[PDB]
């Protein structure tokens, strides 16, 4: 179990602090090649005549698009989400306004979510933006998703061993470790931190001395919180295929300013963004999904940092189609 | 000036190099050629430290830091204030340490005793090289080395560790810590026991070699022996760094992921996956 | 070259020796037996061993503790054997995940951990008694029992006393291989970085120092084995060239020197102090110091550096930033 | 308000830092550094023509004397004044006290430099039960060589100069520690045995190679007064002899190694 040099290294810190990335070229290149499959933008069409709000029968989101654009969007969508399945993955073969199949109405919500991210989570996704491809990677079910309990393999395009199967209790500690970069942290960062906004990530105190009245007995947060926060940060690390010094000077994890990189503020936004998507878009979809889709507690599959990033500090190495398909936002 | 018993030992000879020229003592210190190089370098190193530290802001001892260059200067010479000092101070350090070491050999020779202490001292010098020379060479920049500052060299250890997510699971480190901890226990055991025998308390008779053996046969079922417990400790201490050196070297040049994942080789045997 | 300092060129066999203690000579169970290979780099006789009461006591409590841990560990892989053997390192028996203050946790959330905690404690005690008694039985000083007490106390600090002092059991050390290691980071992160704890520094200083000292002492003795330097007891009561040469080695190198007894004192003290410094460092943590970095910063100690990537403000503090 | 806060900018952990330092320098300087001076003090020196004071600091740097009560009787008190009465065949090579001394005769027999012994007791080191501790296997009859090792009795001893210098006759064993410590050989062409500490022996299957001294120089290896017994001080004389071979067996040995 080893990885032959050279190693690609960068600097994220004042010299002598040993801060920065540490990359094995073959892996980086293997990820580059995978992320290279991002289909190119379909050719630009000329906007002719009538907003499909007039033209078509059941168009709610993309209603201001002229036809030609609209069908370019529909082709792009098909190319990103359901390439194998073709247009009828979502449409009635003989009625295109029909909402008969759930992918139609899920897709409709996913056009709104996608446009939200690009319009409202600028502080994360900036001018790169996401498209459906970012998560779906050419399949209807996106490869990395999270249920309300750790599952395995992380790539759901792989087949579980018995142990891996969520039903096999003996496989729990492993299902959990493999989600926290192989640690034995007995916590699930996902349901603790990412599924919603219940829990506070910061544990470290901000005064030298213990403030009287939050520092004894049931006043105190339990050490277990610190474990959880370590668990979450191990997960973020593995999700972005990087290490703590991508964001922190370990001198003081808790301090900002010179003691943190730009990417930590971007990360701080991403946690918030993920909670929005989970609470307000993805988790509700259990209303609309086949039971075939749902976790053991009837939860829709939802998202974490892996769902977009898939092992890369910027998903798809920063590939963008934001300017190619503005239907998807930033929406004025 | 001289211990009660010293004079009979202060004879010429034993030099590695130089012979009679520096073969003499200043106070208690033997000089010899390497004592002279030692001093030359110490004075250099310490001078650069002060000249460099004066260019910096702080004079507070805990805060002063002389760091290496940016990774960009690679393995080349860096401007004085931006790593230049650090590269020079490192060279003085090695000069100092190795002179110290060779000097011990000459003292050993002159007293007709084995050279085991200068040998034992090679280990720390080695580990200093693994951290400051070998690993930076393998990774291709002096920038990866550690800064010369009482506290700052800790911030380096801290980050270096967390670059690999949890440095604790580093099998080299695990082995390294294990020797640090036994060695410490055994030094307590071996000292306590020698004192326990020579200092029985009240007015009891000093005890015997046969006692030493009995105590550990009684307590833990095995006594290693008087000569051997010194051969063990030299061994336990030495392997703190000799095994550790592997965990340090593997990190980057041979493993770029978190260290917990390395244990994948076990956890992921497909037989029990 | 002195091959004896590497290994024993010709090994002597001869009748088994017993030194009688003020009691318990009847409790030495087992028959001495002799290993050739062991003989090469050590005494060749393994065993016999004193049984004794505090010994039997320590074995019995120790084992109880081990069963509680191992059962709770087997519950984790749902009593699947192979997965047990597979996941063993990752398996653990944790303190309360929830804040019960100082209240006795439920079995399922730390109850079992406190159990094992208590038993291991009793195990440690009965063993201290054995370590102390055998010296007294054999008419020896108790310096070893006193070095050991310091180590037990450290553990009592991290397992009990600090949890009690701040008032939460959730802070204790879980039993398990990876789990006890995970704690180290959790504890450091909650306390603002143990690198900046002045007692962690003293501890390490002595820990390194023990390495420094046992390598210098071990080697010094091998290096005068020729003059029988290894018979340290009689080199104390009647100084010989072994330790005159040992002393002058060190006087000529660093300028001052120990004696063959005093050096063992230096060692004992250095070993002791690793555990003493660590405990003070823990007794102050949470009780009186919350963030060791900031405490350092409050006092002028901490280094600080130029930014290299742009200084990044807390988004959370921004105008209009969410929660 | 804060736990630990004592006063303006003063707090518990910070006072404890100061105590910890103190406790360390106290134990180190005032205890350990004085335990180190139980042997060899006070320092010896040239003599002053007119001097009259119990020099103040020679008092202050010493511990109070301690007495060891020895197991088979007597006692020993340290520190205590233990001057080297024995005459030394060494000559000052230059003026300053820095200067090394030179042997004026045969330092091996003169016993100087690497060839020095300590003034140990002229007493036979004893086992716990009162017997002589280091004794030849001729005497130590319940002892043996472990099956597997070389029995050197009969093997030739070959000296630094490649010349067979005698014939191993016996091993002496440490009955307290069950451990061999010297070999006895019949010196070649002399009517004498010599002991040689097992550390100066390279023990082959077919010969015992000793590199400290030339075959000539065994003739003057220190003699025991008994034949089945050896004193603490004799052990030192025997051991020092070969040890001094290393600097002195030949003229080039003391000179610059390279
Ligand atoms: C978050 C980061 C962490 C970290 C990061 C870390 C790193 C990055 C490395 C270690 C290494 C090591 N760590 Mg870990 N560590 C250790 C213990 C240890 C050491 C046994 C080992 C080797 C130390 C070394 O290189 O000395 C170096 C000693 C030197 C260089 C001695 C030089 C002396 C020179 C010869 C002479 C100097 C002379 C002076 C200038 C003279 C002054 C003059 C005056 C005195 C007169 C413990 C016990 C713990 C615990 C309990 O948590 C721990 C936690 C952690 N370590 C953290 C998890 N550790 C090292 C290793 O071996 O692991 C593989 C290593 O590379
Ligand atoms: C890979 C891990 C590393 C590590 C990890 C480590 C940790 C984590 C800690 C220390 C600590 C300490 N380290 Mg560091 N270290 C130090 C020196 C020091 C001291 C400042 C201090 C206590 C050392 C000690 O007592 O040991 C035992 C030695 C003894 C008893 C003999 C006395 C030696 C003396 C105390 C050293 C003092 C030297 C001066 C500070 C240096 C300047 C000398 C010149 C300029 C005259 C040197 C000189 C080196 C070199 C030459 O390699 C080194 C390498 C490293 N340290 C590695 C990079 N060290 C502790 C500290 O508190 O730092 C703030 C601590 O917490
Ligand atoms: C990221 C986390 C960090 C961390 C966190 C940490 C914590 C939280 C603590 C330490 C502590 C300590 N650390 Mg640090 N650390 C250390 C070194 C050390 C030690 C000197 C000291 C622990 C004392 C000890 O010997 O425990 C090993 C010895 C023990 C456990 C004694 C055992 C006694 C017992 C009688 C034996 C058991 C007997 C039986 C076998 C029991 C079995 C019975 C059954 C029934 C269970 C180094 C050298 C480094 C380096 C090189 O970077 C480092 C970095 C760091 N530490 C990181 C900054 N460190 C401790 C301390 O000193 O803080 C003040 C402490 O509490
Ligand atoms: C595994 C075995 C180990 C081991 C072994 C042995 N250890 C030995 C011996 C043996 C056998 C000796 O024979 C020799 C000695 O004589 O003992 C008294 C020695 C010695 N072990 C010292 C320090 C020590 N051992 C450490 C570790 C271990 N030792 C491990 C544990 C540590 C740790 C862990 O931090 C330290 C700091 C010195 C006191 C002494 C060298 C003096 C010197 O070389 O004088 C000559 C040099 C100087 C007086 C100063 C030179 C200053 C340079 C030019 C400028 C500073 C350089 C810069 C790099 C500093 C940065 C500081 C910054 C990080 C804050
Ligand atoms: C700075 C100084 C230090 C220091 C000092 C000292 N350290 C000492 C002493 C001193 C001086 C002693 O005198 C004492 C001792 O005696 O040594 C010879 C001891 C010790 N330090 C041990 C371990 C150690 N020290 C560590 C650390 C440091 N130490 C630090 C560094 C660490 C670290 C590194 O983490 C470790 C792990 C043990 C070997 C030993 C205690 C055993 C015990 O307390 O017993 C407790 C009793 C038991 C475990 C009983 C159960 C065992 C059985 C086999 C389980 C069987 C299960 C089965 C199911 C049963 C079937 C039954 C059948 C009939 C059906
Ligand atoms: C002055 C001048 C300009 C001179 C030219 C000559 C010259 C080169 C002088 C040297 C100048 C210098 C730079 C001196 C500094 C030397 C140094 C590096 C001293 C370090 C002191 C330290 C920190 C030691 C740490 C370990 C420690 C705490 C030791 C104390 C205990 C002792 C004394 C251990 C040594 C020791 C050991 C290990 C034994 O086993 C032993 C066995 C039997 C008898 C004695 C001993 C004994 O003395
Ligand atoms: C594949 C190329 C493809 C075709 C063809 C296509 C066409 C299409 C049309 C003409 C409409 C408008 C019909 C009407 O009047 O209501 C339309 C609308 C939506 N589509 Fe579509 N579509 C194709 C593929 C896909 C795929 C693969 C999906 C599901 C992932 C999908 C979904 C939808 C949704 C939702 C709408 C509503 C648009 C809105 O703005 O509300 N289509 N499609
Ligand atoms: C982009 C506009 C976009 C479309 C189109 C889209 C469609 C879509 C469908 C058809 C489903 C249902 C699939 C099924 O068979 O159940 C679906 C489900 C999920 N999506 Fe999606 N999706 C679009 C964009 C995005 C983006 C940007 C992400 C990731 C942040 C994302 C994620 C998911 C997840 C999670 C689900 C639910 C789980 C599931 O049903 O498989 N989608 N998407
Ligand atoms: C690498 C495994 C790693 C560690 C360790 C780590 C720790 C850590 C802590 C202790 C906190 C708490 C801060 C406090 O208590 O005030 C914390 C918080 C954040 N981190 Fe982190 N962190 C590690 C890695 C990473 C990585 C790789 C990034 C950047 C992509 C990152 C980011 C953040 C952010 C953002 C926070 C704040 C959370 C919030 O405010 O809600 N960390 N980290
Ligand atoms: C999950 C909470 C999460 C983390 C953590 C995270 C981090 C992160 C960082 C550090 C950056 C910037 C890296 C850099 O500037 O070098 C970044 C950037 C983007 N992210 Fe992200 N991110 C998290 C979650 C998510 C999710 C779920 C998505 C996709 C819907 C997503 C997307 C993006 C995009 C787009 C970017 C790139 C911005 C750019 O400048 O290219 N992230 N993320
Ligand atoms: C108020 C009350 C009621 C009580 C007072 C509190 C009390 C005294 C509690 C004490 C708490 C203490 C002592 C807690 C300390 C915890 C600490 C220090 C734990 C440290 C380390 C734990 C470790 C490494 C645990 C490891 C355990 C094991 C590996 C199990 C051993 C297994 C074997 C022997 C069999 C191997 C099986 C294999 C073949 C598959
Ligand atoms: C003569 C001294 N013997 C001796 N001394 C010591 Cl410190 N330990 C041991 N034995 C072990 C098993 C223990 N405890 C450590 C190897 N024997
Ligand atoms: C608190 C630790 C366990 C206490 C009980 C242990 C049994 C005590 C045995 C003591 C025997 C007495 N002796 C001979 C050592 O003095
Ligand atoms: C980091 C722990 C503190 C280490 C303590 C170091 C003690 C060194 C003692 C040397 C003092 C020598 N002398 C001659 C001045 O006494
Ligand atoms: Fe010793």
């Amino acid at each position: 179990c080893f990885e032959p040099p050279p190693a690609t290294t960068t600097q994220t810190g004042f010299r002598g602090l040993s801060m920065g990335e540490v990359l094995h070229p073959a892996t980086v290149k293997a990820k580059k090649e995978r992320d290279a499959q991002y289909p190119p933008a379909l050719a630009a069409v000329k906007a002719e005549g009538p907003p499909v709000s007039q033209v078509y029968k059941n168009v709610k989101v993309l209603g201001n698009l002229t036809e030609a654009e609209f069908l370019r969007t529909m082709t792009a969508i098909t190319e990103w989400v359901s390439p194998q399945e073709g247009c009828t993955y979502c449409h009635d073969e003989n009625n295109l306004a029909s909402e008969a199949k759930y992918p139609y109405v899920v897709a409709r919500r996913m056009l709104e979510m996608t446009r939200a991210i690009n319009t409202n989570w600028t502080q994360h996704v900036a001018q790169t933006g996401v498209t459906c491809y970012t998560c779906h990677r050419g399949t209807p079910l996106p490869p990395y998703v999270r249920y309300l309990e750790p599952t395995l393999p992380l790539n759901n395009r792989e087949t579980p061993t018995h142990v891996e199967r969520v039903e096999t209790r003996s496989g729990y500690v492993v299902r959990l470790a493999k989600y926290t970069a192989y640690s034995a942290l007995n916590y699930d960062p996902f349901t603790m931190f990412l599924a919603n906004d219940k829990r506070q990530v910061r544990v470290v105190p901000q005064t030298a001395l213990p403030l009287v009245g939050v520092s004894r007995g049931k006043e105190r947060r339990p050490l277990s919180d610190a474990y959880a926060t370590f668990a979450l940060m191990m997960s973020i690390s593995d999700s972005l295929g990087t290490n703590c010094t991508f964001c922190h000077n370990a001198q003081t994890f808790e301090s900002w300013g010179k003691k943190s990189t730009p990417q930590r503020a971007i990360a701080w936004w991403g946690i918030r963004m993920v909670r929005d998507l989970n609470m307000n878009y993805l988790a509700p979809l259990n209303a609309s999904l086949p039971a075939s889709r749902l976790g053991r507690q009837g939860e829709a599959p939802q998202a974490d940092c892996r769902t977009c990033h898939q092992g890369v500090t910027k998903p798809l190495f920063g590939a963008s189609r934001l300017k190619d398909y503005p239907e998807l936002g930033p929406i004025k | 000036a001289l211990l009660s018993f010293e004079r009979k030992y202060r004879v010429r000879g034993g030099t590695l190099i130089g012979g009679d020229l520096f073969d003499f003592w200043v106070g208690p210190y033997f000089v010899g050629f390497f004592g002279v190089s030692a001093i030359f370098f110490i004075f250099l190193g310490v001078s650069l430290i002060g000249y460099a530290a004066s260019q910096g802001p702080t004079w507070d001892p805990f805060a002063i830091s002389i760091n290496p260059p940016d990774l960009k200067y690679g393995l080349g010479a860096a401007p004085l204030l931006e790593g230049g000092f650090w590269q020079a101070i490192t060279v003085c350090a090695l000069g100092a340490f190795i002179s110290w070491m060779l000097r011990e050999v000459e003292i050993s020779r002159k007293l007709g005793i084995g050279w085991h202490v200068p040998l034992a001292f090679c280990v720390p010098i080695f580990m200093f090289c693994v951290l400051q020379v070998f690993r930076p060479l393998l990774l291709g920049s002096w920038g990866h080395a550690f800064p010369y500052g009482i506290l700052s060299h800790l911030d380096w250890v801290n980050n270096f560790g967390y670059q690999y997510l949890n440095w604790h699971y580093n099998p080299g480190h695990m082995s390294s810590v294990s020797f640090l901890f036994v060695n410490a226990m055994a030094l307590g055991l071996h000292g306590g026991l020698i004192l326990s025998v020579a200092n029985p308390g009240d007015g009891d008779k000093v005890k015997t070699a046969e006692h030493e053996n009995q105590y550990f046969r009684d307590v833990v079922g095995y006594s290693i022996g008087a000569l051997s417990i010194h051969r063990l400790g030299l061994f336990l201490a030495s392997n703190i760094f000799l095994t550790g050196a592997f965990g340090t070297i593997a990190s980057g040049p041979f493993w770029t992921r978190g260290w917990p994942e390395w244990w994948g080789w076990w956890l992921d045997i497909p037989f029990w996956s | 070259a002195d091959y004896q300092t590497i290994y024993t060129q010709i090994q002597a066999r001869g009748p088994h020796i017993t030194v009688s203690g003020e009691w318990g000579d009847n409790d030495r169970v087992g028959k001495p037996f002799y290993s050739y290979w062991l003989g090469k780099i050590g005494d060749a006789q393994i065993g016999p061993i004193y049984l004794g009461a505090s010994g039997i006591a320590a074995f019995a409590f120790g084992s109880t503790a081990i069963l509680i841990i191992l059962f709770n560990m087997a519950a984790e892989v749902h009593f699947d054997p192979l997965q047990f053997f597979r996941q063993f390192f990752w398996l653990g028996l944790y303190p309360p995940k929830a804040q019960y203050g100082m209240g006795i946790p439920p079995l399922h959330d730390g109850g079992w951990w406190l159990m094992a905690g208590l038993f291991m404690t009793l195990s440690l005690g009965s063993w201290w008694i054995r370590v102390y008694s055998r010296a007294r039985a054999l008419g020896l000083g108790t310096h070893i029992a006193w070095n050991f007490a310091a180590a037990i106390f450290f553990v009592l600090c991290i397992g009990c006393i600090h949890p009690t002092l701040v008032g939460s059991w959730s802070e204790g050390v879980p039993f398990g291989i990876w789990p006890h290691i995970d704690w180290l980071t959790a504890f450091s992160i909650r306390y603002g970085n143990f690198y900046y704890c002045p007692w962690h520094g003293f501890s390490i200083g002595f820990a390194y120092g023990c390495g420094l000292l046992f390598a210098a002492h071990g080697a010094t003795i091998l290096a005068v084995a020729r003059f029988g330097g290894d018979r340290e007891i009689e080199q104390i009561t009647d100084r010989g060239t072994a330790v005159e040469r040992a002393a002058l080695f060190w006087r000529w190198t660093i300028g001052f020197n120990a004696t063959i007894e005093s050096v063992h004192r230096w060692g004992w003290f250095f070993s002791l102090m690793v555990m003493v410094s660590a405990s003070v460092g823990i007794l102050l943590t949470g009780t009186f110091v919350d963030n060791w970095y900031l405490w350092c910063v409050k006092h002028g100690a901490a280094p600080d550096y130029p930014a290299y990537l742009p200084a990044t403000p807390d988004p959370a503090s921004l105008p209009g930033a969410p929660k | 308000m804060y736990h630990g806060a004592l006063a303006q900018h003063l707090d518990i952990a910070q006072l404890v830092w100061y105590a910890q330092w103190l406790v360390i320098w106290t134990v180190v300087l005032l205890y350990l550094r004085r335990e180190d001076r139980r042997e060899g003090y006070p320092l010896v020196e040239p003599l002053g023509l007119v001097k009259l004071a119990p020099e103040d600091g020679q008092v202050y740097e010493l511990p109070y004397p301690k007495t060891f009560v020895l197991p088979h009787g007597g006692t020993v008190t340290v520190p205590r004044r233990r001057p080297e009465t024995r005459e030394l065949k060494l000559a000052q090579t230059d003026g300053f006290e820095g200067a090394p001394l030179q042997p004026t005769g045969n330092p091996l027999v003169d016993a100087v430099g690497p060839a020095s012994y300590a003034e140990r007791a002229e007493v036979v080191d004893a086992t716990v039960d009162g017997k002589a501790k280091i004794v030849p296997l001729r005497v130590a009859t319940d002892f043996s060589i472990a099956e597997g090792d070389v029995d050197p009795r009969g093997l030739p001893v070959v000296a630094a100069d490649g010349v067979e210098a005698g014939t191993v006759t016996d091993l002496w064993v440490d009955r307290s520690e069950h451990y061999f410590r010297y070999l006895e050989l019949s010196v070649a062409g002399s009517a004498r045995t010599a002991l040689i500490p097992l550390g100066f022996c390279d023990v082959k299957k077919d010969k015992i190679v000793v590199t400290s001294i030339l075959s000539e120089q065994f003739a003057n290896v220190p003699r025991l007064q008994s034949r089945d017994q050896i004193t603490l001080r004799e052990e030192d004389k025997v051991s020092a002899y070969y040890a001094g071979g290393l600097l002195y067996a030949t003229p080039e040995r003391a000179e610059s190694l390279l």
